[PDB]
């Protein structure tokens, strides 16, 4: 609870550029074969993202401020990312959010929580049997005064470790308007080396959260393995940036699906 | 909760959250598992048409003659050393008679009351404490003794109780509308469609008069309605089938 990791190396927040990510769908609204105009929350294209990663001697879980919005990617091989922590105190003094996926279900609940300074999911002895379970759980000490809970249905995810290209990508959205938080997510491959893939992919949504609480910083969960603070991080890269209200042209299809976007 | 076997007790009396679902309380008033069912402010009608953030339950057995004692901004027994409905209050009151269900030979023990406070209760407060209540100036000492009552009581039900004191399951229905968004809601009934003719339809949040026919137009998995060139709505998907 209080212990820090010893192998986690403070590093400065290097940027890179990210192309036209950002872009998710505003509405349930269906358009085809138009160009729509509409104001929100995005990612101005060309612009600059954090450069986030973890491996076995560097070590990157900090606390970033939510603001009204932010934009996630992360590319993925053994889905080393756990959930994330949303709260404005991130303490039991106040109502926190925790979306975490323990490989079965998608748990979403609000409570108050005792604050971890570095929370994480640590796995051990894989060897052979690859295991690859959850063991200790460094996320929250206790839990009560529960307003909300939500579980997904059923899933079976594999947490075992890759090799060569990252074979997973997820980029989502995480805003809060009129206390509805709103979360987009895109998953598809891709071939990369660092920064972020020249392309343009549309966002679709999720789960819609009515939990109406301010959240004025976050984490990103990460799991740790090892053959609480002598764990180690596989190799994996994240990434975050903040949305301001751009107004972009949305091209729409024939099949309704946006072709392509334009930063007024 | 109404029909469950037992209850907490009085001055314990168990509060159920009732969140995030669908409230349909047409059913509970045409059942007729009731004895006397009388709502403060609110029809039960009315409450299938609004939508609540929290509904807390509150359920709790008690004798005859103290279930007259339960109305917003009264006093009592249940009202000041229990609970107390505030003046505010825009619930309902439902009892039943479980004489032949809570009570038992010799008397039931398993329900108790608190007969003495140092003061009285507010709306919507739940007291637990055993602190003995002290009359007197006398240091009571954490027993009962001369001047020094011990506050927690039980009840006497019976199956051969009188009509004043036999059982009586009371569930006070607290309903409370917060500025967090509405979860609760009252069932919204809908009606058949009809399609190829010139009507009035009104699909979830949207209204408008026209003609209905079946397209080839595909909709997104998260998409309930289309709009024009012009952001008039020239298509609707069925909120019930696809």
């Amino acid at each position: 609870q209080c212990v820090n990791l010893t192998t986690r190396t403070q590093l400065p927040p290097a940027y890179t550029n990210s192309f036209t990510r950002g872009v998710y769908y505003p509405d349930k609204v269906f358009r085809s074969s138009v160009l729509h105009s509409t104001q929100d929350l995005f990612l101005p294209f060309f612009s600059n993202v954090t450069w986030f990663h973890a491996i076995h001697k560097r070590f990157d879980n900090p606390v970033l401020p939510f603001n009204d919005g932010v934009y996630f990617a992360s590319t993925e091989k053994s889905n080393i990312i756990r959930g994330w922590i949303f709260g404005t105190t991130l303490d039991s003094k106040t109502q926190s959010l925790l979306i975490v996926n323990n490989a079965t279900n998608v748990v979403i609940k609000v409570c108050e929580f005792q604050f971890c300074n570095d929370p994480f999911l640590d796995v051990y002895y894989h060897k052979n049997n690859k295991s690859w379970m959850k063991s200790e759980f460094r996320v929250y000490s206790s839990a009560n005064n529960c307003t909300f809970e939500y579980v997904s249905q059923p899933f079976l995810m594999d947490l075992e470790g890759k090799q060569g290209n990252f074979k997973n990508l997820r980029e989502f959205v995480f805003k809060n308007i009129d206390g509805y938080f709103k979360i987009y997510s895109k998953h598809t491959p891709i071939n990369l080396v660092r920064d972020l893939p020249q392309g343009f992919s549309a966002l679709e949504p999720l789960v819609d959260l009515p939990i109406g609480i301010n959240i004025t910083r976050f984490q990103t969960l990460l799991a740790l393995h090892r053959s609480s603070s002598g764990w180690t991080a596989g190799a994996a890269a994240y990434y975050v940036g903040y949305l301001q209200p751009r107004t972009f042209l949305l091209k729409y299809n024939e099949n309704g699906t946006i072709t392509d976007a334009v930063d007024c | 909760v109404f029909n469950a076997t037992r209850f907490a007790s009085v001055y314990a009396w168990n509060r159920k959250r009732i969140s995030n679902c669908v409230a349909d309380y047409s059913v509970l008033y045409n059942s007729a598992s009731f004895s006397t069912f009388k709502c403060y402010g609110v029809s039960p009608t009315k409450l299938n048409d609004l939508c609540f953030t929290n509904v807390y339950a509150d359920s709790f057995v008690i004798r005859g003659d103290e279930v007259r004692q339960i109305a917003p901004g009264q006093t009592g027994k249940i009202a000041d050393y229990n609970y107390k409905l505030p003046d505010d209050f825009t619930g309902c009151v439902i009892a039943w008679n479980s004489n032949n269900l809570d009570s038992k030979v010799g008397g039931n023990y398993n329900y108790r009351y608190r007969l003495f406070r140092k003061s009285n209760l507010k709306p919507f407060e739940r007291d637990i404490s055993t602190e003995i209540y002290q009359a007197g100036s006398t240091p009571c000492n954490g027993v009962q003794g001369f001047n020094c009552y011990f506050p927690l009581q039980s009840y006497g039900f019976q199956p051969t109780n009188g009509v004043g004191y036999q059982p009586y399951r009371v569930v006070v229905l607290s309903f409370e509308l917060l500025h967090a968004p509405a979860t609760v809601c009252g069932p919204k009934k809908s009606t058949n469609l009809v399609k190829n003719k010139c009507v009035n339809f009104n699909f979830n949040g949207l209204t408008g008069t026209g003609v209905l026919t079946e397209s080839n137009k595909k909709f997104l998995p998260f998409q309930q309605f289309g709009r024009d060139i012009a952001d008039t709505t020239d298509a609707v998907r069925d909120p019930q089938t696809l």
